[PDB]
């Protein structure tokens, strides 16, 4: 099933994990009022790059899905699995984590990559 | 080529004032130092300042300050000099001369002069 | 195990030294001047609420101020924003025209200033205008009944008239650097701008930087930290000019004490010329005033700052300037919009040996301006109504020095300078930009799997 | 502990590895006078992928460390472990090193992503 | 053997696939008139990357090589494996395929990646 | 074939009053405007 580009918005979180491949499909697209246009596609890398940066500071850097050993704070938004991907969206999802991002970022890039990939070296170096 | 071009020669009283004019050409005039010698008959070299072209700036020495008024126009490519107070030891054959390489250089204006 | 391997790393602390193009900043309270662009904020991207900065220990990292591009940069910036400012204006072109100019109405007692009658143009492209309007001697030159003038850029250089909107008034610009590069300032407080810095820290952005316009005296700069310091590429060749920064600022008070009116002249279609009424009242000249007493403070701070490169007991004199354009021999600002030009000669008139009132400058005005020097295009800036008035803290100087002359027997300095890279370095010497290089290449046991 | 940005330079270069998550992180940021400031931003994405490229023509992609196949030559400084990572800063590092860089990458991309992700698919194809 | 930047180009399919690091790695290559080299170098980014894209939303983004689990249609040139890389060029190769490629894509983009990774998810999660 | 999605149970918050995309084209047509006005022939000494 292909519902198009952003199809799953309104669905629940669990069915737009099916659409990831849409969603991140066209997010790059392969004198005067020319500039109109030229500055207007620049952002679009400058905002795609910007996420593979963060995707690829943490464990993943491989798109689409990727897990990590950071543990879930209960002070963000403490709910059961059900009653997340099944009964919201990602917009009502979205628009409570919003606070706590950049906290759960900082473990991320820091407490994962930046620590568990030396271990790595540590354990490799025999 | 360029071309330092300066006036005509002069007869002048004892006491007085003179200018000499020298007129370049054939490189960016307002880049690059000119300097004054003058050269007593059969005598050395007698340095007797020098003029940056931007704006005006100049630097004469000790013995020659006071004397010496020397000025460009900018708009017309000439310089002028003018020794003031003219003794008989003021005589000499004048001259004005350009350094190797422009302002922008490092140590314009004490390399060389090369345009006579 | 023991033998030797290679494993990347990205993102270490490395950098080499590369120039680029740079960006502003100027806040976001300078933004609301608007005004119809007040002289350059426009694009200038805000400041961060936190300018974070970020010392760096055991950082040893060598900064030259005298080779600094980021002056370069600036320079060539201030230079074509100002053309920009220049081009939508008006064209004074038609204004290179024979002048019936009469001197002043004074008793005797003398004009510098010329009530100059002449023909104009009006929207009308056959209607002509009988106008008068009055100059100063410096835009005026005479062209040979009473005499006839004209203006004295109209043989070289064309002529535009600054719009009335824009003001010239310096606006404190932060310089930033982009991602992959980043700037660092040299902290250490006695700092001769030239070779390594002890204490390096790294900013993305400079601080408040106004680009004062001025010539001889600094103004409005930062001060230095501790004793005055003293820097100069090269003090031995007398020709590198002398920068100094104070620790102290130097109060001066200047002022155009002439009510001014203003008559605007339709030359249009939408092309109209401010020309210069009356004087209301008293005429009086421009003039700047210092604590004679501050000022001669300053003088021997200084004297006894420079001993430190010539002699213990030695002589030190100080002369007015030697020669040059007015911009040179006199000291160049722009004080609340017209440019005055003050005679300095009562500040370098002074001499050193080892062991209540203020003074006050004569200043000219000038508004046909060509500065920068660049002939074929001369910026007429119109006139500033009321009396003007303006207060700067003296921060900084440009001297040169003399010649072999006697040999250690005393040395004289003369203020000048001009060129405006100068006015930048004083406020960059501790700035310099890098590249980096976050690949990193080195040996070590690891080995990757088959 | 969080130094900052490039807290890490005048640290010796062990002490710095624990700061590439700070350092990289930062490396992207997310009419006249405002070229100024475009194609400065723009020399930011051109340097930034120049390295993932490099990054990942290597053995590597997987930002901060990622080891690799390819041995030491004792002609580029032969030093004691210690002698560097203890002793030395990167500047220090760096300084030396730059002369066979260009030697060293050839390897990278040449002896190994180039030959070893082939073997791969010669074991893979079974 | 180093036959420059696209030497292997009239070189046999397998005999090309020596070069890869020699093609990927100039790939990037590190007013008026001005205007003219500007939105040339731009260009070559916005090209680089829609690889990185397709590189990446599929099972690989490590570059050079890397296989999938999607199968081939005989439908797309039935051929025998070495009448294909010893008897064929790129040129002559690429030829044929262009038109089943975007239908090839739509697989390695949905049915691997964007089914292939939520398994292991599913198989990671215990 | 400009390609439209719907979209499913999505509800999204609408205005045209503070609608940014009114002023990018208002001070296009403007702008455009004057371009094309730039290379024309300049009245002025029409005023008479
Ligand atoms: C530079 O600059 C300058 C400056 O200027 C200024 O400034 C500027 C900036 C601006 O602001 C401006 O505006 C100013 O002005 C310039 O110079 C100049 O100046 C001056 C100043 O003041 C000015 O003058 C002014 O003017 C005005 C006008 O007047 C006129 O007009 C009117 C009308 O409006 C009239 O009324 C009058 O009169 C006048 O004139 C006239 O005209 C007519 C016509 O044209 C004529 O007729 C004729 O005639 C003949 C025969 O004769 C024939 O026929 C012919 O055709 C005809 O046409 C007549 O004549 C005439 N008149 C005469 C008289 O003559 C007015 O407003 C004013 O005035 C007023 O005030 C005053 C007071 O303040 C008065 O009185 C006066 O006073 C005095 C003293 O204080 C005097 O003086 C004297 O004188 C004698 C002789 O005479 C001697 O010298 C002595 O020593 C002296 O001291 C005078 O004179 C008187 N005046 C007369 C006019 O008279 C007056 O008046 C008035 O007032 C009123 O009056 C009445 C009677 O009349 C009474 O009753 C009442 O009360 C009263 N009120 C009050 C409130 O006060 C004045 O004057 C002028 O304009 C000017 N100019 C110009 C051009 O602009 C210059 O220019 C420049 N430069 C260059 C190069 O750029
Ligand atoms: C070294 O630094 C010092 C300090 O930085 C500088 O000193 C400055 O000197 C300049 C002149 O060189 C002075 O500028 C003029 O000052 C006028 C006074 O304004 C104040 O009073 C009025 C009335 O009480 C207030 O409205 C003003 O408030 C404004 O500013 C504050 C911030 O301080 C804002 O919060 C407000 O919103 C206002 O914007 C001040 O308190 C001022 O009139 C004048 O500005 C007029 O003139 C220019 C052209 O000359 C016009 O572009 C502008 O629009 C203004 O025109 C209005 O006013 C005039 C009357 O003045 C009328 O004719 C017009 O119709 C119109 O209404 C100008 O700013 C300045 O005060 C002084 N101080 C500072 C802090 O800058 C030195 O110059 C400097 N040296 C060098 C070499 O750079
Ligand atoms: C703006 O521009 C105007 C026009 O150029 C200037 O005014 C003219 O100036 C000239 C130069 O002086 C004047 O010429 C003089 O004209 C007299 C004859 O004029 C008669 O006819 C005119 C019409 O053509 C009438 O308006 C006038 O009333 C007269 O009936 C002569 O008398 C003059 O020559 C004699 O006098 C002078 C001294 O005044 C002597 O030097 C001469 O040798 C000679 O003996 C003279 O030629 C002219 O009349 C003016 N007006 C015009 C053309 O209307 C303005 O000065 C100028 N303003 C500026 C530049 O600020
Ligand atoms: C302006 O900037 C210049 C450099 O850019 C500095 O000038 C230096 O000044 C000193 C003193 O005048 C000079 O040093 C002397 O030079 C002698 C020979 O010079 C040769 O060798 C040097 C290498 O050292 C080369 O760079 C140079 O090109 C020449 O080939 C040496 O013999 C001297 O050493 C001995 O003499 C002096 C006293 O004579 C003693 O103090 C020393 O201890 C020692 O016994 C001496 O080094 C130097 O050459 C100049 N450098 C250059 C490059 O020209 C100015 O100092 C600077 N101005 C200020 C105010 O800082
Ligand atoms: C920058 O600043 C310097 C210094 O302030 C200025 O230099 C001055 O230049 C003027 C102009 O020449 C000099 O003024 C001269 O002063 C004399 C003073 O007259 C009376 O005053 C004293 C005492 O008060 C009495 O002893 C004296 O007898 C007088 O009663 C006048 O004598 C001079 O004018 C007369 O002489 C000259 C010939 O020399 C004649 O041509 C004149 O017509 C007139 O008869 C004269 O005015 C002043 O002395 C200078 N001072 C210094 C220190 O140099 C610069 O001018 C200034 N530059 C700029 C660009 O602003
Ligand atoms: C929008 O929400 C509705 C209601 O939750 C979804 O419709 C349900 O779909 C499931 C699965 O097919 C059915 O079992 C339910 O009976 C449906 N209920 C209703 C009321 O429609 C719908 O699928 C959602 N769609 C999207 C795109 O979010
Ligand atoms: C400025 O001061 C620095 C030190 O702060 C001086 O740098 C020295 O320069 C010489 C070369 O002439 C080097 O060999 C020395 O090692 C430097 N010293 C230090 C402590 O780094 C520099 O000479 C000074 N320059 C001026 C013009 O004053
Ligand atoms: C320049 O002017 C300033 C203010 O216009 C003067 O500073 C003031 O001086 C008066 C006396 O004239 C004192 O009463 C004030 O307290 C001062 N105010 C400040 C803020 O300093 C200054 O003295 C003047 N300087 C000169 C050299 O004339
Ligand atoms: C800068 O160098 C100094 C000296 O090597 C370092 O300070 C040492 O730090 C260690 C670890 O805490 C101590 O055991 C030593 O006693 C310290 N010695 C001295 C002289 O300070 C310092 O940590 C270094 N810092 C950076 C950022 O490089
Ligand atoms: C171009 O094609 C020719 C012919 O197929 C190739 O030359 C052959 O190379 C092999 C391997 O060295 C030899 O065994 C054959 O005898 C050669 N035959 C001929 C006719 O040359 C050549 O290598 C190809 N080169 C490229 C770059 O494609
Ligand atoms: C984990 O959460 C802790 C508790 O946060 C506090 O309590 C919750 C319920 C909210 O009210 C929240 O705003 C409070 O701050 C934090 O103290 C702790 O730092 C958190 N850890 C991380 C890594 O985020
Ligand atoms: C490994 O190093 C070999 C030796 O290099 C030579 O000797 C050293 C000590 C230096 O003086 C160096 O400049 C000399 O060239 C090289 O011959 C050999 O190519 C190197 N191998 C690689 C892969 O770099
Ligand atoms: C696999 O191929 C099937 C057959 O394609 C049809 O027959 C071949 C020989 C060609 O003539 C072709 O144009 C025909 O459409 C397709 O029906 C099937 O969709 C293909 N599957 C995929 C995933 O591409
Ligand atoms: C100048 O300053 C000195 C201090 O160095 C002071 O003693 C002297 O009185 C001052 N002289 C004048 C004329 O201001």
């Amino acid at each position: 099933v292909f519902l198009g580009f952003l199809g799953a918005a309104g669905s629940t979180m669990g069915a737009a994990s099916m659409t990831l491949t849409v969603q991140a499909r066209n997010l790059l697209s392969g004198t005067v009022w020319g500039i109109k246009q030229l500055q207007a596609r620049v952002l679009a890398v400058e905002r795609y790059l910007r996420d593979q940066q963060l995707l690829g500071i943490w464990g993943c850097s491989g798109k689409l899905i990727c897990c990590t050993n950071v543990p879930w704070n209960s002070s963000w938004s403490n709910r059961n699995l059900s009653e997340i991907w099944d009964n919201m969206t990602w917009l009502q999802w979205d628009k409570e984590i919003s606070n706590y991002t950049q906290i759960i970022y900082g473990l991320l890039e820091e407490s994962q990559n930046q620590q568990e990939k030396n271990e790595q070296d540590l354990l490799a170096l025999d | 080529e360029v071309q330092l071009v300066e006036s005509g020669a002069q007869v002048k009283k004892p006491g007085a004032s003179v200018t000499v004019s020298c007129t370049a050409s054939g490189y960016k005039f307002t880049g690059y130092h000119m300097h004054w010698v003058r050269q007593a008959p059969g005598r050395g070299l007698e340095w007797m300042g020098w003029i940056n072209p931007f704006r005006g700036a100049v630097k004469y020495p000790q013995n020659f300050r006071g004397r010496v008024s020397m000025t460009r126009d900018t708009s017309m490519e000439i310089f002028y000099m003018e020794l003031s107070r003219l003794t008989s030891d003021d005589t000499a054959v004048y001259y004005c001369a350009r350094e190797m390489f422009d302002s922008s250089a490092d140590w314009s204006p004490w390399r060389g002069m090369v345009a006579w | 195990a023991e033998n030797l391997w290679v494993t990347v790393y990205y993102g270490v602390p490395v950098w080499k030294d590369a120039e680029t193009t740079l960006f502003c900043a100027s806040d976001a309270k300078a933004y609301e001047t608007e005004k119809h662009n007040v002289w350059a904020t426009h694009a200038c991207v805000p400041t961060d609420p936190n300018p974070q900065e970020i010392h760096l220990e055991n950082v040893t990292e060598e900064f030259n101020m005298w080779k600094n591009n980021m002056v370069e940069q600036m320079h060539t910036d201030i230079i074509s924003l100002w053309d920009q400012s220049l081009k939508p204006c008006v064209k004074l072109t038609p204004l290179c025209v024979t002048l019936q100019c009469t001197n002043v109405t004074n008793n005797i007692t003398d004009g510098e200033l010329k009530n100059c009658s002449f023909n104009m143009t009006t929207e009308l492209r056959d209607k002509k205008q009988k106008v008068y309007s009055l100059f100063y001697r410096l835009d005026v030159v005479q062209i040979n009944s009473n005499k006839e003038y004209r203006l004295i850029n109209c043989n070289t250089s064309a002529i535009t008239q600054a719009c009335p909107k824009v003001s010239f008034e310096p606006i404190p610009i932060h310089y930033c650097a982009p991602a992959g590069f980043a700037i660092l300032k040299c902290k250490d407080k006695k700092f001769n701008g030239t070779g390594p810095c002890p204490s390096v820290s790294t900013v993305q952005c400079t601080h408040g930087i106004k680009p004062v316009v001025s010539t001889q005296l600094l103004l409005n700069g930062s001060l230095a930290e501790e004793e005055v310091m003293i820097r100069s590429e090269n003090i031995t060749n007398n020709a590198k000019n002398i920068l100094v920064q104070f620790n102290t600022p130097v109060q001066i008070n200047c002022t155009r004490p002439n009510n001014n009116t203003r008559k605007s002249i339709r030359i249009g279609p939408g092309q109209a010329f401010y020309a210069t009424g009356d004087i209301i009242g008293d005429i009086r000249q421009a003039h700047c005033n210092v604590s004679k007493a501050t000022w001669n403070e300053t003088l021997g701070k200084v004297v006894k700052q420079l001993r430190k490169h010539f002699g213990n007991n030695t002589i030190i004199r100080f002369a007015n300037s030697s020669g040059g354009d007015l911009e040179v021999t006199t000291h160049s600002f722009n004080c609340g919009g017209e440019f005055f030009y003050c005679n300095t000669s009562g500040l370098f008139n002074s001499t050193w040996i080892s062991n209540n009132d203020s003074i006050t400058l004569p200043c000219r005005i000038k508004q046909i301006i060509n500065m920068w020097q660049r002939i074929g295009q001369a910026m007429y800036a119109p006139p500033i109504q009321g009396v003007i008035r303006c207060v700067s803290n003296i921060t900084g100087l440009i001297l040169t020095r003399d010649g072999g002359s006697t040999n250690s027997t005393t040395e004289t300095f003369r203020p000048g300078g001009g060129d405006m890279r100068d006015n930048w370095r004083s406020e960059l010497y501790k700035y310099k930009v890098v590249k980096i290089e976050p690949l990193g290449v080195a040996p070590t046991r690891c080995k990757r799997r088959v």
